[PDB]
């Protein structure tokens, strides 16, 4: 796809 | 709580954040860099009031985040976030809100938090952080 | 300790790691992708023996691991990850060693393991990670 | 700028 993508850590909070 | 997602910038100017010393943290805004210029984005609001503001106003570019770091715990019965601390190259900042709970942190040799998302309801109920060289 | 660094890799194969239930974790050996090839890493070991082995061999390349977790706690005066968990997409992994002190969890949303850096001594007293897309 | 190439590190925990 044309969408850049980006290292994303967590979530952290409520499951 | 409503979810949020500001998306991936190219760096951090400012975080304004409200919290309450006996709850967890409400509001959350960022104003980020986006290829040298500010981006203001948007002021994603607890369901509730009675909330302490702070700004976080980074000396950007020079100063960055290095650890977030905080408490993910029960309030009202819902798993929420807490409190914050932000460490960057050059001070601490917080802890804001409540230090109980379960601990968490995100310490960085490398690299660059540049976005954040998550959900908030009457509380910061979780996040999530977009990170970039 | 014995610092130890693998650098940075295509993804991981195989996991080999040691742990006792009275202490702590002891070994940890990686097998990395590169290029679609496993390359063996170095055997990172404890300064002492007597752990039990474990293989934890993913199901490469569709199988990835999406949370580290563990504890870290005091065994006998030093400050140690006392034990690990590896959830992949697949399954959970662990934990292996004692499940108490102070946790500490990484999760991940998008994007990889890639290498692991950090220090050993009699046991492994703390670890990092390289993260890639 | 090296002739090194580099990636993202979190961490440590311990």
């Amino acid at each position: 796809s044309g969408i850049s993508q980006t290292v994303i850590v967590g979530p952290w909070g409520a499951k | 709580g409503k979810a949020f997602d500001d998306g991936a910038f190219t760096g951090i100017r400012e975080i304004n954040l409200s919290y309450n010393k006996e709850t967890a943290i409400g509001d959350f805004q960022v104003v980020y860099d986006l290829n040298g210029s500010p981006y203001v984005g948007q002021n994603h609001k607890s369901f509730i009031t009675g909330f302490t503001p702070v700004k976080i106003s980074l000396d950007f570019p020079s100063e960055y985040i290095m650890e977030v770091s905080g408490y993910t715990g029960n309030v009202s019965g819902y798993v929420v976030v807490r409190s914050l601390t932000f460490k960057t190259n050059k001070k601490t900042y917080g802890p804001y809100g409540v230090t109980s709970g379960t601990p968490f942190n995100l310490p960085i040799e490398n690299g660059l938090i540049v976005g954040f998302k998550g959900s908030i309801g009457y509380w910061l109920d979780y996040f999530s952080m977009y990170l970039s060289l």
